[PDB]
RNA sequence: GUAGUCUGCCAUACGCAGGAAGACCCGCUGAACUGAAGCAUCUCAUUAAGCGGAGGAAAAGAAACUAACUAGGAUUCCCUU
RNA sequence: UAAGUCAGAUGGAAUGCUGCGCGAUUCAGAGUAAAAGCCUCGUAUGACCAACCGCAAGCUUACGAUGGACCGGGGAGAGUC
RNA sequence: UAUUACAGAUCCUAAUUGAAGUAGCGAUUAUCCAGGCUUGUAUCCUGGGGGCUGAUGAGGAGUAGGGUUUCUGGACAACUUAAACAGAUCCAGAGUUAGUCGAUCCUAAUCUCAAUAAUGGGAGAAAGGGAGUACAGUUGAUAUUCUGUAACUGACAACAGUUCGCGGCAACGCAUACUAUUUUUCUCCGCCAAUCUUAUACCGUUGGUAGGGAUCUCUUUCCUACAUGACAGUACUAAUACCC
RNA sequence: CCAUGAAGCGAAAAAUAGUUUACUGGUCACUCGUACCGAUAACCGCAUCAGGUCUUCUAGGUAAGUAGCCUAUGGCCAUUG
RNA sequence: AUCAUGACAGGUUAAUCUUUGAAUGCAAAUUGCGCUAAACUCGAUCGAGAAGCAUGGGUGUGACAGUACUACA
């Protein structure tokens, strides 16, 4: 970045919005407890390799 | 409100095309204002008219496809649309007709030396 | 030249699919849109990723019968397009987003 | 001299995402290391068995290929 | 010049080939560790990996076959030899 | 598709404890607030009524097919063994 | 009937001691005082001292790479060798606007298909080639992209008015088409050294007027400010090259 | 200089044929990138690592100076008491 | 939504079937660069979308090339 290509930025796009904690709404539901979203990341800490 | 596959057979083909564009606008403008107002009952109402708007494109399209196909049955080299699924091996597989052909010698003979039925004494 | 025996695909759609309807989506409602409405006479819309400009212009006109003078087009981090759309001096864009609402 | 300091200037990217295998494609030699791409056949060797099971039938969605399972066991129970 | 043929190349109409999977099956190619208390023939082995190709099974198959008898009679597999 | 949600005490709950009944072509198994032949699904076993009920190939009465004997014949896979 | 008895294998896996409140808390200019917000600040902000960096700057901006770290609001279980209301941390929302900047288009080193009835086609540079934009303003984050104002380049249309070739001895000037072939030019090119000169910066002699700083004494002083874009025009001054 | 220092697309010109009248003065401009860092904590070194990594705009004084030393603009007290 | 104009996490079959991939209009670290008789569908004669267009080989059909063979001039 910049000059990014569109599907360099199309996969930029879905590592974000990926990236959030799990509801809160599927703990209610399912009554599982102790899921955590698999692709959160830190941008510092784990780089992506792609 | 929401309406049943059964029904809309009965109706002309322009009829369910006016009652298409109706339908398809008024998920336009419950998709403006789910921003601003948002809220219950309003997403059941969204919900109910893309399932609606399915309804009338799939009835139409099963309305063309019978007629379509009337059009092009029992004539040689239909389209492809048309042709039924099948498997790959199985279509490449002649048909049990010219497998099992005799030939001139052995119908000829077959006439005398068929698998006839037979039996023993008590 | 070239003319098959028979069509290949026989079936012609039942509708347009890529229509003016699902061109532009729908209005965006934050606090930048809010001042480009009310200071440039400005308005601004989810699009489809591969409507065009020229695609745009045809589509906000047939919908709600206003001529734009430009249209100026994002992709955004979230991986939608977003169109700045500004509207001629006679139509007010608050009077054309009040209808929307 | 051969680790810290030369680690710096590592900036450029040999391998890059590929078109079929999506994962490793070389740039310079314009070949997926994972698939073989743009070969028409698709890699794969009886000595990694192991890990060509991770790529193979069964790990992706089956859209196809899972209702012509499903009529087998119709036609045979 | 025209009217047949022969040979070549191009364009087009209609169905076919490719890719997946590969335990089993068919055809090639082909090691070494190892054993021989060393090692070179030999062995591991006409095996592993590699290349090519099939089917629900494949391949084989109707005598230029055994036998030496008081004679058997395509191919395949199991027991024994 | 059989036969006790039996009675009494204990308990948050009875399928266990004590005592009296009943089923079985069904005591395989599971569920049920606790260990269940009889609380529920089943299991067992015959009875019941709908769906079909067709694809090619060959037939079908004699100089039509097939075979034996006798008369008169031809040939049997080449850069292959 | 057996995956049948453990203290050792620098055994395997999992948890845990002493050493130990010990070693140590580095490198980077330097902190101090009064206020604000708070249960709570030397640390977060304000004001005032004292300092540091000292135009190859911890200044302002970009390739490659990172990928939301940017911006506003709220939050302190953890992290940022103590503290913390702070933060590149956590949570919720929001943000990247182009005919003119780039990519796209051309080829280079180089790679890859096809034909041989052929004499090639395609790939390959976000530092090479390459038509065309500037100022001012505006947002919590965008600007040569948005708004205002002024340009410019290309392609596709008809339509109105002019015009059917002349000047200079010459160097050359002024209003003139299209297709094709060939020929030439621009694009267009190493490194080093010297002289002359616009623009920008800086230092200067001459004054000046606006505001601010300084003052026991001295200083008609000291500091800041004194500016005009792309683009389009036609004067004569005066240059060097080359030609008549 | 025993070194002689890209190509191609594109554009204009000229010559020789042939066909000729020309010149000046509304609409539209697709596609994709655009935030921020650029080492000083945002890149590579497992990390907010005294390491490493291409370039740009470059003030005054001292001095031969793009040295060292001091200071406006800009940025800072990075550093437990 | 209830003795049915038939609820939905049920099970098939048929539609719809985004960008890709043998990937196939030519390419690709690019949302790059094409082409088309009618019909189709919006668009008001002429634009656009929709849908076409790969290589190899088979049979048919057509066209071109040849001082290849031959007859009649």
């Amino acid at each position: 970045a910049a000059h990014k290509t569109l599907r360099t930025k199309r996969i930029l796009c879905k590592a974000m919005k990926v990236n959030r904690p799990m509801p809160q709404f599927i703990r209610q539901m399912t009554g599982v407890r102790h899921i955590r979203n698999p692709l959160t990341r830190h941008w510092r800490r784990r780089k992506m390799n792609i | 409100g929401h309406l049943k596959g059964k029904e809309l057979i009965k109706k002309t083909r322009q009829e369910l095309l006016d009652e298409l564009a109706g339908l398809e606008k008024k998920l336009f403008e419950l998709k403006g204002q789910k921003a601003a107002s948002a809220a219950a009952t309003k997403l059941t109402e969204i919900k109910n008219t893309r399932r609606d708007v399915a309804r009338v494109k799939s009835i139409l399209m099963v309305s063309q496809r019978k007629a379509l196909q009337e059009k092009y049955a029992k004539a040689k080299l239909v389209p492809i649309d048309l042709r039924k699924h099948q498997e790959k091996s199985l279509r490449n597989k002649l048909a049990p007709k010219y497998a099992n052909k005799l030939t001139a010698q052995e119908s000829r003979r077959h006439k005398c030396l068929f698998e006839r039925k037979f039996a023993l004494k008590a | 030249p070239r003319r098959p025996a028979f069509e290949h695909k026989a079936v012609k759609p039942v509708s347009l699919k890529h229509n003016d309807y699902k061109i532009i989506r729908g209005p965006v409602t934050s606090d930048k849109s809010t001042v480009k409405i009310e200071n440039e006479n400005t308005m601004t819309f989810w699009v489809d990723i591969k409507a065009t400009k020229t695609e745009i212009a045809a589509a906000f006109n047939r919908l709600y019968k206003v001529k734009p003078v430009k249209v100026c087009t994002v992709i955004t981090s979230k991986f939608v397009k977003k169109a700045y759309i500004r509207l001629p001096a006679n139509v007010e864009a608050m009077n054309i987003a009040t209808e929307i609402g | 001299g051969a680790g810290t300091p030369s680690f710096g200037p590592r900036h450029n990217k040999t391998h890059t995402i590929c078109r079929r295998c999506g994962n490793c494609f070389h740039i310079q030699k314009s070949k997926c290391a994972k698939c073989g791409y743009p070969d028409a056949t698709m890699r794969h060797y009886d000595w990694e068995k192991k890990a060509h099971r991770k790529r193979a039938q069964g790990s992706g969605e089956m859209r196809h290929l899972k209702v012509t399972f499903a009529k087998l066991q119709r036609a045979y129970a």
